[PDB]
């Protein structure tokens, strides 16, 4: 998914990366054994992995 | 996928460190590597700086 | 050009490779021929803290183009980087790619 700032005006973007407790919760909610999350921008870009601990 | 800047959608990441004297630095890659061509030798004095002015 | 582009080697300003010692260095407010390859400049403005007390520096070859990459074909030109029109690249830096369709490791 993608936006494009069309406001002019700088804009907060708030998310979140989920850590599952354990493994059967990361295969039942997502059905995937290693997930990967990415944000990227103009200038922010990063890469997040769950942590299922 | 990036969006498009300066005509090119591929971003080159530039990062830089600080040998001290006497020390060794070791490159490895198997892909992706801007190499360096040109490294500067600085000799440190005081009364610098960086001033923006027309 | 700006910090980054000197000392990256913009091809588009050259006039300051031969310039080797000063008393401060004068960046225009809003400098535009930066880093003509768009992406990150990793601390950006420690460099700019560290080269802010700098008097000289000596620009030497860190890897010779001519004889160090042998198994690597070292010409990368890109659209963005022109100079006179003709494609080019950063005079500090490489880019490598693959010779004979293998891409060796490099140490």
């Amino acid at each position: 998914k993608s936006y494009a700032n069309n406001k002019e005006k700088e804009v907060l973007v708030l998310w979140g990366v989920h850590h599952p407790p354990n493994i059967g919760d990361q295969r039942a909610l997502y059905h995937k054994e290693n997930a990967y999350v990415s944000v990227v921008s103009s200038h922010y870009s990063r890469k997040f992995t769950p942590e299922i601990a | 996928k990036r969006p498009k800047v300066r005509d090119q959608e591929g971003r080159i990441n530039y990062y830089w460190t600080l040998l001290e004297p006497g020390d060794t630095i070791i490159f490895e890659a198997n892909g992706n590597l801007i190499a360096p061509r040109y490294a500067f030798a600085l000799s440190r004095g005081f009364g610098s700086g960086i001033i923006n002015s027309n | 050009c700006s910090v980054a582009g000197w000392i990256l080697g913009n091809p588009e300003c050259e006039l300051l490779i031969s310039r080797e010692s000063w008393s401060y260095i004068v960046e225009k407010p809003n400098p535009e021929n930066g880093t003509c390859y768009p992406g990150h400049f990793a601390d950006y403005e420690e460099l700019r803290e560290q080269l802010s007390s700098v008097s000289s520096f000596e620009r030497f070859e860190i890897f010779p183009k001519e004889s160090s990459w042998p198994n690597h074909t070292t010409t990368g030109v890109s659209a963005s980087c022109s100079h006179n029109g003709e494609s080019s690249f950063y005079k500090n830096l490489l880019w490598l790619t693959g010779k004979n369709g293998l891409y060796p490791n490099l140490s």
